[PDB]
């Protein structure tokens, strides 16, 4: 029952947001010829939506360092 | 005089009265006044619980006669006038009851079995509440009440004519009412 | 052993986190946490051991107290064997069930995790600064299954009491348990008493307790610094206070 | 006040000790003998309840015959 | 004696005394709503029938008297406003809310000030005891010629 909308209006609010460029589409759309793959990817941008909807962060900030450096989302 | 026909209207033809507001109501000041919002779904706000930016009755609506404590008027007019208006009204209200009881069945609410004695009750409630007021004895009370329903019997023939009544005689909405209050309270 | 909860928990701590929303909006608050809670679960010095063992062991009794609601809770295996969309989702079976467990376990680290970090609790462990006795209660207290009673849950509010601002910490640990506790104690007291006997009778019931046992084991001047401590935090429970010289 | 308070105790439509006070109110008109005293405990009765329920009050068979004067 | 313009402050307050004798409890009924609060926080399922159970699991008599003595303030306040709130109070509320009176079978949900359901009522009393006192302070600041508001 998640309500997504209202953590990516109050997203929007904190920050920024722009659309995927073409390249970037293509590019994920090439490499992610798995849907196990496609959903590994999916939960970690969940966890950083939820993050970013609760503290934010630089729009500009690449996101594999935030994750990697800020919220330690290795492993 | 045109200023009795309501009260009249209750005492012998109640059944047109079903549907009339009554002196014995309160009103929705909500909706008079024009702090809390309200989203589109319905709930308070001061958005929370959703995350997304008429209470006025007809008939008879005072309830047991046991909480009528105190007396509180709204409208502007001063508490022993609303009072006696009430009384005059419930006296009238008593009459229909005797005239058809149905009829007051329909018009009281919560619904009740025993038109005249609730009625009584209330009666005798808004004297012990008019004793408080003036501080009369209840002879004296009493006495109070007779003179104003003396003063409406005279008043007609002076009153008859250069009118302002802006009332209809079933008080079918809450500015006739209110209205009429004013006059009898005038 | 049959699976590494230590990493498990490791995994999920930064989903938990953020499940967990603040009242005060202390934005920051998140990530410190995750930073802090990647630095507790470790075993390189028996405080971090021991805060592992008792989270591991809090998380055991939620998950057998939800098993006993549930038919057959041995047959979780075959139930994800039984879920396409999981299989699909994570490509193995050792991949499907490691998940299985993570979704497990991260509601109820979060809770847990709302409990202890009420205000900024988890900062004395870490703070180096921190004295021993705060530690020692922190790890008591945490310990305890009926003073730290924590209800199963089945967004998560984190119900910050004071008004502190961002990196501070309550200057004793779980000092909003500690002063319920007393309440409470304070109530039982008084109708057990009548007007007099109530303070002999309170300090007595307290001093019974495990947690008035412990405290009365500590001696001298830590035991001096703990009062100041709960004093100040007592008043910020208690009342509103604009500065620090009031 | 003594007066008014038991012309209210009298005026209610049930415990012990106000029935003491009323049974000394009784002793201490019957013994003093200033009529006046029961004339405003009268007059109280009328305030509250109205002239009918004294007269009721002093026909036969009344518990409360103590209040008029002679 | 033309009290509105020559006494407005004992006009508004003769006037609402009988409600506003009540604003003393809203301290007590805040902390019974805020430790409500405390408990059912985070839960989801709310399995309590009515108010009798309730205080039969808190069954310990020292909290057991405490919660009775609190839940009996706010039934008491409720009961005598609810008349009140039926018209007035910036809230809606069903009038079968407001109807009957209430006792310990009542529903527990009554208690609970969340924004839908039954809880409105517990909403509702804390809202209109605060509009009682906030509206006769604004009197005194009408007089007052200042803005000492805090
Ligand atoms: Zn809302």
């Amino acid at each position: 029952d998640w309500n997504y909308e209202h953590l990516f209006m109050d997203i929007k609010n904190k920050m920024a947001q722009d659309s995927l460029p073409s390249s970037v589409i293509s590019a994920i759309s090439g490499q992610l010829q798995s849907y196990s793959d496609a959903c590994e990817v999916l939960s970690v941008v969940e966890v950083t939506l939820g993050f970013l909807s609760t503290a934010g962060g630089d729009p500009n900030m690449q996101l594999n360092v935030y994750t990697q450096d800020i919220l330690q989302m290795g492993d | 005089n045109e200023l009795l026909e309501p009260l009249k209207n209750l005492a012998f033809s109640p059944a047109t009265m079903a549907h009339a507001f009554l002196p014995t109501m309160p009103e929705d000041l909500l909706a008079q006044a024009r702090h809390w919002y309200t989203c589109p779904n319905g709930h308070p706000c001061s958005c929370i619980d959703c995350h997304a930016p008429d209470r006025t009755q007809t008939g008879h609506v005072l309830g047991n006669p046991q909480r009528r404590d105190v007396v509180t008027c709204d409208r502007g007019l001063p508490p022993v006038v609303f009072l006696l208006i009430r009384l005059l009204t419930h006296l009238a209200l008593l009459l229909g009851a005797s005239q058809s009881s149905q009829a007051l069945i329909n018009i009281i609410k919560p619904p009740v079995r025993d038109p005249k004695g609730f009625l009584q009750q209330h009666i005798l409630k808004d004297l012990e509440q008019l004793a408080k007021m003036l501080g009369h004895s209840a002879d004296e009370t009493i006495g109070v009440v007779h003179l104003v329903l003396r003063r409406l019997l005279q008043e007609q023939h002076q009153l008859s004519s250069r009118r302002l009544l802006n009332f209809d005689t079933e008080l079918s909405t809450k500015e006739m009412r209110n209205n009429w209050e004013k006059e009898i309270a005038a | 052993s049959i699976l590494d909860t230590t990493r498990l928990l490791r995994s999920c701590v930064q989903s938990a986190v953020g499940m967990l929303r603040d009242q005060n909006e202390s934005c920051t608050r998140n990530m410190r946490r995750v930073v802090l809670l990647l630095g507790l679960l470790n075993e390189d010095d028996a405080c971090h051991a021991s805060f592992l063992r008792v989270s591991k062991m809090r998380l055991s009794v939620f998950l057998k107290k939800q098993e006993e609601s549930q038919f057959h809770p041995l047959e979780w295996l075959a139930r994800e064997a039984c879920n396409q969309d999981a299989l699909q989702e994570a490509g193995t079976f050792r991949h499907t069930l490691w998940k299985r467990v993570q979704g497990a376990v991260t509601p109820l680290l979060a809770s847990m995790i709302s409990f202890i970090d009420r205000d900024g609790n988890l900062e004395l462990l870490t703070r180096p600064d921190t004295p021993p006795w705060a530690r020692d209660l922190w790890m008591f207290i945490f310990s305890d299954t009926m003073l730290l009673n924590i209800p199963l849950v089945m967004y998560i509010v984190v119900q910050n009491h004071m008004n502190l601002s961002e990196n501070a910490s309550n200057n004793v640990p779980f000092s909003w348990k500690i002063k319920d506790y007393l309440e409470e104690l304070w109530v039982q007291a008084q109708y057990i008493t009548d007007a007099e006997g109530l303070p002999k009778k309170f300090v007595d019931i307290f001093q019974q307790t495990p947690l008035g046992r412990f405290l009365a084991q500590l001696h001298g001047e830590p035991q001096q610094e703990l009062l100041q401590c709960y004093l100040k935090d007592f008043i910020l429970l208690t009342m509103r206070v604009s500065t620090e010289e009031e | 006040l003594c007066l008014d308070r038991a012309a209210d105790f009298l005026s209610e439509p049930m415990a012990k000790e106000k029935q003491c006070y009323l049974q000394q109110v009784k002793q201490f008109c019957i013994r003093v003998e200033n009529d006046w005293h029961r004339v405003y405990l009268v007059r109280k009765l009328s305030s509250q309840r109205g002239m009918e329920f004294v007269q009721g009050l002093s026909k036969p068979g009344r518990p409360h015959q103590w209040v008029f004067p002679k | 004696k033309n009290g509105k313009e020559r006494v407005p402050i004992l006009w508004h307050f003769l006037q609402k005394e009988a409600e506003l004798r009540l604003v003393k409890f809203l301290p007590e009924i805040l902390a019974l709503q805020r430790d409500l609060v405390k408990q059912f926080q985070n839960v989801q399922q709310v399995e309590y029938s009515s108010i009798r159970g309730f205080l039969s699991k808190h069954s310990s008599d020292g909290l057991r008297q405490l919660l009775h003595n609190r839940i009996t303030v706010f039934l008491s306040t409720w009961n005598k406003l609810r008349r009140s709130l039926e018209t007035n109070g910036e809230i809606n509320l069903p009038k079968d809310y407001c109807s009957t009176d209430l006792d310990l079978d009542t529903e527990f949900e009554i208690l609970l000030p969340r924004r839908r359901g039954l809880g409105l009522c517990a909403t509702a009393l804390v809202s209109y005891l605060i509009r009682l006192h906030n509206e006769i302070v604004y009197a005194v600041e009408k007089l007052s010629k200042e803005n000492n508001s805090y």
